[PDB]
């Protein structure tokens, strides 16, 4: 079941998207996050993304809506191409391994300000074989329902 | 740590892909 700490984790994630902290994610903020990950969505695609999860139809995503759709999405596994694309966002040098520094780099680009300890903690949890890095196979497991 | 912050941004890719229209 959903725990308190998991809720706080999702709340942290919501704050990543909610740049101005006004309690809602707009198409503008979603576009901002996507571009910082190197993706180039259109205005129409951003509207459609939000429409899919905007339960009250008001044009923006609040925390309950964010929590609802994210918890649902975690119960699904995305296609290999979708996962492989996400992996390349992190594996910048393309060597097949996500290092702490590469994770630091993405999180920084997202505007988040993590400590070296916090990043290592993330790597450690995703790491399976214990080499201190995340390969594609481990990345796939992490994203697997 | 359940990596839900990291997992949330990764979920964006498939979320976006599902709405794409070719130019
Ligand atoms: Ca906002
Ligand atoms: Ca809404
Ligand atoms: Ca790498
Ligand atoms: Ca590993």
């Amino acid at each position: 079941q959903l725990t308190e700490e998991q809720i706080a984790e999702f709340k942290e994630a919501f704050s990543l998207f909610d740049k101005d902290g006004d309690g809602t994610i707009t198409t503008k903020e979603l576009g901002t996050v996507m571009r910082s990950l190197g993706q180039n969505p259109t205005e129409a695609e951003l509207q459609d993304m939000i429409n899919e999860v905007d339960a009250d139809g008001n044009g923006t995503i609040d925390f309950p809506e964010f929590l609802t759709m994210m918890a649902r999405k975690m119960k699904d596994t995305d296609s290999e191409e979708e996962i492989r694309e996400a992996f390349r966002v992190f594996d910048k040098d393309g060597n097949g391994y996500i290092s702490a520094a590469e994770l630091r780099h993405v999180m920084t680009n997202l505007g988040e300000k993590l400590t070296d300890e916090e990043v290592d903690e993330m790597i450690r949890e995703a790491d399976i074989d214990g080499d201190g890095q995340v390969n594609y196979e481990e990345f796939v497991q992490m994203m697997t329902a | 740590q359940d990596l839900l912050e990291l997992k949330s941004v990764i979920k964006l890719q498939a979320w976006w892909r599902g709405t794409m229209i070719r130019r």
